[PDB]
């Protein structure tokens, strides 16, 4: 029932059985992976990438248009990020969680709220050390935090 | 705000940090968008937003701090003024 | 969380066949649920389910009867060495003439009746009898 | 109660259910192929938009986006029926 | 003539031939062609059913596959047509790696991938026997006796092409793969 709260809810995607493309689409495997690849060129998460393809566009899903996953297109390129996405959205977090307290030095419900997002940041980094996408090393500081963003 | 822009031009465009590069990056012309903080010292602001004025070259002052500005740049360290030469995806430029 | 996806079924079509419920679907699903399901399909004690292929991970809905009084599901899976197979069987069944202690070993998934004509030990999953 | 032929749930009992809990999971959203006013070009939005549609040509805006389905503009057409 | 559309290792004339040159004859045609040329299969069998009427299976190398589907129906058509009295449709030859025991060890061997595994293969032959029509979705029975029926939920675009076919297919995997399957045309969502 979630990490780091009470809520105990659900409210997720759900794709269907069919999986083969669905016949509107013009495009294919190299278009996709044409616009993809302009649209992090620009500057946007691989989370973004997907959001912009499916209501603008038409992509349902990039995975099953091309071969692979929108972050294997982008990293077998080499337009990934330096670090995961999904993380630095938490280091962001923490740093902006940071500031606010370094001028409200009261603000007790700041301090879960960094102390959680610290641990949901560790958390995470230990598989990306044993997954090995990060360099066993790297580790969070407070200070080094704020230019990692 | 000019945090997220800068960050991507830090990454993928072109630029000079600080001063006196800056400034030769305006004498030269190659520079369009110079980005000052607050506490560049007043002179140096009067005089670099004149003589950016000049070559018609876009200021800024960032609502920084010498400080925040070298944290957004990506830089580890103190940055007063900057000068960006050339974008990446950024639009910095407008 | 979902530790063991038997204790989840096992639980829901005990808990079913309670309340005399004709038919009941088991949610998760797995290989180990169908191996285990069938076996309980020979000796009676349900009748046929039909396994719903959602793309993941598989719903059945099994088809029940009114036979089944209990099944259960032993939750370290302690390894059977044979000679234990008897006082198991004592204090895990009813009695000496009926119920099944499905387990798990070496030669597929059985009784402990088909495990015994084989001559094998191996990992108690659970007991219907 | 004592008979519910799970397998063969008719059609309305599944969209009263909420989409992860049905027999087999699909979702409950959807593509439509959209008219508006002005270019004759057709867009395929996707219902749930999240982000603001615009046109292929230019100037209009297709969809501003809410909670729950988007917000098509004024007046605009679209279109379901396929798969 | 024959042999110039099915290089694989495997020659044996009989229908193969026949088949690849009604292959070949469909290229002496307007629009149906060069699209043709780079197009090939590997083998072809004639299987009987049931009912007693025949079908022509016929497999493809696999990267052709996707290309095969975009000739497929204009395909059948005409050599259903022309090699008359029975039922055709394409196939992909997919490899199927028997899976590493400890036994069967790991001296080396490259990996084993899901998609050369076993239940992907007998899958992916489902969604090649009918192509127009697509899954929608299956259920696996389980009789009484342990007999493992399957059951197949196909869409209803080009229903009408394969409402017919069924118990070709029925009869097909059971030569292909050895397992009994029957196919049923739903409601919508
Ligand atoms: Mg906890």
């Amino acid at each position: 029932g979630r990490m780091h709260a009470p809520g105990k809810g659900l409210s997720q995607s759900a794709l269907p059985y069919r999986r083969s493309v669905p016949t509107w689409l013009k495009l294919t495997s190299d278009d996709v992976k044409e616009q993809i690849y302009k649209l992090a060129k620009k500057g946007l998460t691989p989370s973004q990438i997907g959001v912009i393809l499916r209501d603008s566009h038409g992509v349902a899903q990039v995975r099953f248009v091309t071969g692979n996953k929108i972050l294997r297109i982008l990293k077998s390129k080499g337009l990934a990020p330096d670090l995961p996405e999904d993380l630095y959205h938490l280091i962001k977090k923490a740093v902006a969680v940071r500031k606010h307290l370094e001028r409200n030095r009261k603000d007790k419900d700041a301090k879960f709220r960094l102390i959680l997002i610290e641990s949901r940041i560790h958390r995470l980094a230990r598989y990306y050390k044993t997954k090995r996408v990060l360099p066993p090393n790297w580790k969070y500081e407070s200070s080094t935090a704020s230019a990692l963003v | 705000s000019i945090n997220s822009r800068l960050q991507l031009v830090m990454k993928s465009g072109k630029y000079v940090l600080g001063y006196k590069q800056t400034l030769k990056m305006i004498r030269q012309g190659k520079a369009k968008l110079v980005i000052l903080a607050n506490n560049c010292p007043a002179l140096r602001k009067s005089e670099i937003e004149y003589y950016a004025m000049l070559a018609k070259t876009g200021v800024h002052h960032y609502s920084g701090n010498n400080i925040e500005l070298g944290t957004a740049c990506g830089k580890y360290y103190r940055v007063c003024t900057l000068a960006i030469i050339d974008p990446g995806d950024s639009d910095i430029i407008r | 969380v979902r530790m063991n996806v038997l204790a989840d079924a096992l639980k829901s079509i005990n808990n079913a066949e309670k309340r005399g419920k004709r038919q009941v679907l088991i949610r998760p699903c797995s290989k180990v649920i169908v191996r285990f399901l069938t076996v309980m399909m020979k000796h009676g004690y349900i009748g046929e389910f039909e396994i719903i292929d959602d793309h993941r991970a598989g719903k059945i809905v099994v088809n029940l009867t009114g036979r089944l009084n209990k099944c259960g599901v032993i939750s370290p899976r302690f390894d059977v060495q044979l000679k234990d197979l008897e006082k198991w069987q004592n204090n895990l069944l009813p009695s000496r003439q009926f119920g099944f202690i499905v387990l798990t070993t070496s030669a597929g998934i059985m009784d402990h009746e088909e495990a015994r004509r084989k001559h094998t030990g191996g990992k108690i999953l659970g007991f219907f009898f | 109660p004592l008979a519910k032929d799970l397998l063969h749930p008719s059609p309305e009992e599944e969209k009263r259910k909420h989409k992860k809990k049905r027999l087999v999971q699909s979702p409950n959203s959807y593509f439509m192929d959209v008219k508006c006013p002005g270019c004759y070009k057709i867009t395929t939005v996707f219902s749930h938009a999240q982000t603001v549609v615009l046109c292929v040509g230019c100037s209009t805006v297709l969809c501003q986006p809410t909670g729950g389905k988007a917000r098509l503009t004024e007046g605009c057409s679209f279109r379901r029926k396929q798969h | 003539s024959a042999k110039i559309v099915k290089p694989n290792g495997e020659k044996p004339d009989e229908f193969e031939s026949g088949i690849s040159q009604a292959l070949l004859e469909l290229e002496m045609n307007s629009d149906l062609k060069a699209q043709l040329r780079e197009l090939n299969i590997t083998a072809a069998k004639e299987i009987e059913v049931g009912g007693g009427r025949k079908a022509i299976i016929i497999f493809v190398p696999v990267p052709q596959l996707k290309s095969f589907q975009k000739i497929q129906v204009r395909l059948v058509r005409e050599l259903e047509k022309k090699f008359s009295g029975k039922h055709v449709v394409f196939i992909a030859q997919r490899r199927i790696l028997p899976k590493p025991t400890r036994k069967s060890r790991t001296k080396n061997k490259q990996k084993r991938p899901r998609s050369r595994t076993l239940t992907a293969v007998h899958d992916a032959i489902l969604e090649d026997l009918v192509f127009p029509s697509e899954i929608v979705g299956k259920r696996i029975r389980v009789k009484l006796d342990g007999s493992r029926l399957i059951k197949v939920h196909l869409d209803k675009a080009q229903q009408n092409n394969v409402e017919h076919k069924v118990e070709t297919f029925s009869g097909v995997y059971k030569k292909l793969t050895g397992k009994d399957v029957n196919f049923e045309f739903p409601e919508f969502q």
